[PDB]
């Protein structure tokens, strides 16, 4: 007051963060064949082919791959960690153990690089998983026991946005009933899935509360079919074409509006502040 | 008489296709004995989920030794995955010694035509590799040949009533179109229903003469 | 359009909702125009009539004091800390008068280190002294021994920005001569200044608060000394490069080299 | 008639051959415009301003300045680097020792059995420089005035008088005056001489001390006439008008109105007060 | 910036100057009238009587104003000198007066707590010797005292009552006077003989020593310029006339040009010799 | 006729030789020249201590008188008084007191040209009161004595010069400021001295013979 200045501080944050480079890690959990590789070739508009699984995997394991993407002038390194062999064995009581071990191993990598005397946290590359996409089988009856067990065992370690895979197989009366049943099982079991932000007066009330439609009923594929005058992505059937960019068929738009559009930095900040801080407190209390 | 049991995972809709097949756990509704088997695999561990069906068929033959026999073992293999799970392969390998196995792909309306061709070839490869002796069924010549080629079948079901394109029929309503369960070009519902209708007696006699008779040899 | 390009927008929102913190220390000989420059940098009455500047009030020992300001401008909330050392070099003997400055700076550093290393971390209140403006009297000859010894004993603990102080009391020719002599006296004594990322160091500063009709200037019996001119004084250079260009590069370098160099020395000692 | 009135002419004529000797000392922090003000005060190029360096011992310079038939043998005493060093405690000891050594040399020369015309070496006037802080005197300056004013004539000068708006020059000058009264620093003495005209002159001169003085070596012209002063992008800080500065009164008092008076105070008060302290100790 | 003569003479005028003259000679030679006519102010010097048994010194001090200058003039007349029968010890009291003045100055200068500039200079600066106009040569007393005194004070030989002698006999008396002075080796006070360019001016006067003087207080009316003259029944003799008498030369030399020279020679040349002698004999 | 002698005594430079040569028109020294014997004393007054000197002159006249008793005696003693003084010097008074009873004296003011009208009157009055105060018995001139004793001791000027004045050869001293005259009888009074010397030479001789010799003849 007297006159201006000091409005460029957020701009300086933006420039320094952009120069440093962005990093996002996504954990893809779902039974083999549900569309995880397909949905995340859909989500990032590129071909992340990763071999269509041996259904006779002796043990549940994780395939972690790292790629570089660039849009306009922002550069982001994706660590996509697919659960390979999950839900294929006869014995599934140990299905989620490797995934949790992997998450905690990445947390320990970060925390161990932090405590080193000659640390380089400014330049060191974090490997913690920022968002977890869970694939719900389009059963029509609810959520299976394995889905509940995995979500519960993994709710406090990474953000979960429940996603209905191959959602193009349920009718809309059935889809509404099945969605309401999912959220009923979620609240009754008390699963702390990732909820929309509330604080920001801009979007975090209107879009946040309007998107009370979780879980998202989404579909994915790689073929572009001609609808109207656009090569829109779609899943083809003898009786027609299921479009993915139209709201009335699937909820893929809202899922992307979380992951890549509006709440990605909230996901990273919650990973560093809500989950990493919990693990760090627990570990530092354990070690002394 | 006929004992139609459907076997597989839980939640693939097989109850709906059962109710749609005849336009009208067990049910004796010809005296059609429907056995809507409880969809196994809902539990975390599926080591013992296979057992309940063996003693039921084992006891079934025991009263016969002491026509409730399962003439058709309708097996519904998941549309979601890439092929045969270890659970399905173990169950088919452990069951075909006794009860006449027939494979059918559940929820065919969730699948594309190139993929169903792919999954049929992979299912046949996994049957041949594990020496599974699946039923080869023996105008009658034409339907016999088509059924041999069409193994395994892909079938959709529907219970609710729809005013599609006019006439009131059974089907499914989707924003992309109407799934006509009756229509042969949409799925093999008609192929399955006609095969059972036309080969009911052959199934009874073959069960008595091949599967039941070698069981006497085993017994 | 996976849409990653909206990530800077999200950074914008969170940064503008969480606010920013800055810490500026002003150290030099009294009477050099420190309070006026501080007031004219932020265009506000940080040092008002009731709470004047150091020399207008305080010189007792040679310790250091601080003041807070909340600036809400275009929705950006800036928490500004102005640290003044009131009474430095104004004593007969100035031996080891840098103890107060060093103790304060390492006090803030130790507070931040304790906050970080604690098991249960809250939001880190960044009170570390980010910028340090050192004032040099416009004598025209060279670094006073106190000044050079201060810079030699401070270059490895904080970002020191040497300032020419009173700048209208000093001709441009003598201004350039003093700058060059300052560079030389830094060079042969092995002084590592803050390498500004983007020759201008040290900057010349002149400020005024009495508005003259309507520009901030000083009405001398011969004319008007006006700050904003680029040729006259580099007050615009200091203002821009401190509060509009490198407000956070300074924070980055303080956390990046001046901090772990303090952490490596402390942790190896422990 | 009778000619008793022509005796001043004889004094004038005898003063020509001998030559007057002046010994002026200039004291202040390095960089405070000491050498430059000396250069501008005597209108002569004595420039150690480009001698950017420290010093060791008391710097004394012998010059001969002649004008209008009068010759001044001038000993200018520029102090070594003091006030600049970190340990400024007892930095005035060099100046005090220099003063006492000059006094002792002259007195010892006078006391000998054989005597020539005594070659005076005592310092006559001292000009002290105040840093233009705008708030108050530094403790070093107050201390050195306290330790110095009882030994030689001291005149306080506000160096860099071009840095202050007239209101601030007002406030600073009377702040300095109040401090001078409160520390009881009696500057160049004017106690109560019974003469009237000279007393009112000197009491009107006291009311102006300290002197807002700017030194330089330039010849800048202003639209209309050539002047002496400095340049800033907003004007010409002028040395020769009373409105812009107060150099004129300082030069008048020091050289052209009280310089012989300064010498008389040096010999008849400061030498004599030292002499009674010294000789009684003998 | 070198207008120091103005302030110097301003302080001097605020103070005023001092001067001391001694008049040594036989009684009746005309000292008092000449000193009245030299300062043109009637000092009350009454008609004395010769019966003084020894040489005594009478001192009169006056404050003279002219323009802005105040001058403290101390005349010291020697009475009784050269009249008594025993003329051998007649040169002691003048010596003792000069030495006493120098002793007072030395004691005041060597005093620990001096009295600044307040030293009222009592040192006899000028000394006028009055020589009887006899036409033959110096008396024994005259040569004795002049030789014994030329090394203590600035001595100026002057012929008293010059109206007695004629020009030819005046010049003859002058020539045997200087012959006797050079023969007896006396350094009569010389005006600066080699004073740069004033060398000729103060060497011609040296050659003109001794002077011949005439004094008068009777203002007589000749022309419309009433003068200082003595009116004998045969003619009027002018005091201020270059043709008649050399009083104006003495007045010029003693007052207008060479006061401060006499003071400086008293301080630097004679007083320091006295200082050397006293300090050598002090111990 | 008579063979008058003469004593002339006084301080050097008082114009003794000039006056004796001027008075008789002809040029211890006893020079014989009517037979004049001018006894002029060379050394008296110029000495450092002139204390004894009045004895040798007393000695010589006693020797001259006793030789005559055993006419060359000294009959008149012209004593000279300097014009400079305001009165009589100690030497002058002492010589007159110790010499007046041997040779008969005639007080005479040397160099009358020094004094103005009121000044010559004042000085003459002072000499009168002083001789009447010390009881000095000078030779009393035989009975117009009023303006003699007004003038006594006769103011005199002596000069062997014939300065030209009004076309006449006048006895006079020059100068450079009006000439003086000897014969002028206003206050030069040399005329009085010469006239009454000439016209009472005989009385002078008789009083010397009958008083001073007789006193000496009583002394011896
Ligand atoms: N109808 C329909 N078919 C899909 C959908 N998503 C994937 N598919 C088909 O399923 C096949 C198997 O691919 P994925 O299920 O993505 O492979 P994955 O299960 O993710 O296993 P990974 O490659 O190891 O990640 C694809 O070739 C698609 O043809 C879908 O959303 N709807
Ligand atoms: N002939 C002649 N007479 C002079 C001259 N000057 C003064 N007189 C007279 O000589 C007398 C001597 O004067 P003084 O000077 O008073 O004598 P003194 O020896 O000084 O003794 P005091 O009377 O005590 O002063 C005076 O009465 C004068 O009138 C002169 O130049 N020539
Ligand atoms: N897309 C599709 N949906 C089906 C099919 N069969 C059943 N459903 C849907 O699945 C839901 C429940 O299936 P259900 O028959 O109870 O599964 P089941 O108990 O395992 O037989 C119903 O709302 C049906 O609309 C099918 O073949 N295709
Ligand atoms: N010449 C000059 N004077 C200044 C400048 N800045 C301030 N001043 C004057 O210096 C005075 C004192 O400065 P401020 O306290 O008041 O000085 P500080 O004690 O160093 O903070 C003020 O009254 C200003 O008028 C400058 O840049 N140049
Ligand atoms: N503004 C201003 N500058 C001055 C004044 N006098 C001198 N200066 C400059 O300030 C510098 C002082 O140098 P100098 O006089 O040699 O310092 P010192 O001799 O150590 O006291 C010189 O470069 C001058 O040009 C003045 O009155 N006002
Ligand atoms: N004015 C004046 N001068 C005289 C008189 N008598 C002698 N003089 C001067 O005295 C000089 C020599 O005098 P002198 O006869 O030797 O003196 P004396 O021998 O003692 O009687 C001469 O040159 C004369 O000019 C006199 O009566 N009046």
């Amino acid at each position: 007051s007297g006159h201006v200045g000091f409005d460029s501080l957020p701009d300086q944050l933006v420039n320094k963060a952009t120069n440093q480079g962005f990093c996002f890690n996504i954990l893809c959990i779902g039974e083999t064949g549900l569309g995880k590789s397909t949905l995340m070739n859909t989500l990032f508009n590129t071909n992340f082919e990763n071999e269509p699984q041996h259904h006779n995997m002796p043990g549940v394991k994780l395939k972690a791959n790292t790629y570089e993407l660039q849009e306009s002038n922002v550069r982001l390194k994706l660590t996509i960690v697919d659960s390979v062999g999950f839900g294929d064995q006869i014995n599934k009581e140990e299905s989620f153990k490797p995934v949790v071990e992997y998450i905690n191993q990445q947390f320990e990598n970060y925390l161990q690089e932090e405590l080193k005397i000659c640390r380089s946290l400014f330049s060191y590359h974090d490997t913690r998983i920022h968002a977890c996409l869970y694939f719900i089988s389009p059963t029509g009856h609810g959520l299976k026991s394995l889905d509940l067990k995995t979500m519960k065992n993994l709710d406090n370690k990474v953000n979960i946005i429940p996603v209905i895979a191959k959602a193009d197989i349920v009718s809309k009366g059935e889809l509404h009933k099945f969605k309401i049943k999912i959220m009923n099982e979620l609240v009754t079991n008390g699963v702390q899935i990732y909820q929309f932000p509330t604080d920001d007066e801009t979007v975090a009330e209107v879009n946040a509360s309007m998107n009370t439609h979780l879980p998202f009923a989404v579909v994915g594929s790689t073929e572009e079919i001609k609808l109207g005058n656009k090569m829109v992505k779609a899943r083809q059937y003898p009786w027609g074409t299921v479009q993915v960019e139209n709201e009335n068929h699937c909820d893929f738009v809202k899922l992307r509006e979380m992951l890549v559009r509006v709440n990605m930095e909230d996901l990273r900040e919650k990973t560093h502040t809500k989950h990493y801080e919990l693990y760090r407190r627990s570990k530092l209390t354990e070690m002394g | 008489e006929f004992t139609l049991m459907v076997a597989g995972e839980s939640g693939l809709g097989k109850s709906t296709l059962v109710n749609s097949l005849f336009l009208t756990d067990a049910s004796t509704v010809l005296r059609l004995t429907v056995v809507d088997t409880p969809g196994y695999g809902d539990a975390i561990n599926c080591s013992d989920c296979y057992k309940p069906i063996i003693q039921y068929i084992d006891d079934q033959f025991e009263r016969y030794l002491h026509d409730n026999r399962v003439h058709s073992c309708f097996y519904f293999i998941s549309s979601q995955g890439h092929g045969l799970k270890p659970l399905d392969i173990e169950f088919m390998k452990a069951l075909h010694n006794k009860v006449n196995i027939v494979p059918v792909l559940s929820k065919a309306d969730s699948l594309t035509m190139p993929e169903v061709k792919r999954l049929k070839r992979r299912i046949l490869e996994e049957i041949a590799a594990h020496e599974i002796q699946i039923y080869q069924l023996p105008e009658f010549k034409e339907q016999t040949r088509c059924l041999k080629e069409s193994i395994p079948f892909a079938v959709v079901g529907s219970t609710q009533m729809i005013e599609v394109k006019g006439k009131k029929v059974r089907g499914r309503l989707y924003p992309w179109g109407v799934v006509e369960v009756e229509n042969p070009d949409h799925c093999d519902f008609l192929k399955l229903r006609t095969m059972l209708i036309t080969h009911m007696q052959d199934l009874q006699e073959v069960t008595h003469d091949l599967h039941y008779e070698n069981f006497r040899a085993r017994r | 359009y996976v849409g990653f390009a909206n990530l800077p927008n999200q950074l914008y929102r969170k940064s503008v909702k969480q606010g920013f913190e800055f810490t500026l220390m002003v150290v030099g000989e009294s009477g050099l125009g420190k309070s006026t420059l501080i007031n004219s940098l932020f265009l506000s009455d940080l040092y008002s009539n009731e709470y004047p500047g150091p020399s207008l009030r305080i010189k007792k020992t040679v310790k250091v004091e601080t003041t807070k300001v909340l600036i809400k401008e275009n929705g950006v909330t800036l928490r500004l800390t102005i640290d003044d050392t009131p009474g430095f070099g104004d004593a007969v003997d100035n031996s080891n008068c840098w103890q107060a400055v060093i103790n304060h700076i390492e006090k803030k550093f130790e507070d931040y280190l304790n906050a970080e290393s604690m098991v249960t971390r809250s939001k880190l209140a960044d009170n570390r002294v980010h910028c340090c403006l050192y004032f040099i009297a416009p004598t025209g000859h060279g670094l006073k021994p106190l000044d050079v010894e201060f810079m030699k004993n401070l270059h490895d603990k904080v970002n020191i920005i040497p300032l020419i102080a009173k700048a209208d009391t000093m001709t441009p020719e003598e201004c350039l001569r003093f700058k060059k002599q300052i560079m030389k006296e830094i060079h042969e004594h092995k002084i590592q200044l803050y390498e500004f990322p983007e020759s201008r160091v040290p900057f010349a500063v002149v400020g005024s608060n009495t508005v003259l009709e309507r520009v901030r200037g000083r009405q001398y019996p011969w004319g008007v000394a006006e700050v904003e001119n680029i040729d006259h004084c580099d007050f615009t250079v200091l203002r821009n490069m401190l509060v509009r260009t490198h407000m956070q590069d300074l924070k980055d370098v303080t956390n990046n080299v001046h901090y772990e160099n303090y952490r490596s020395k402390k942790l190896s000692s422990v």
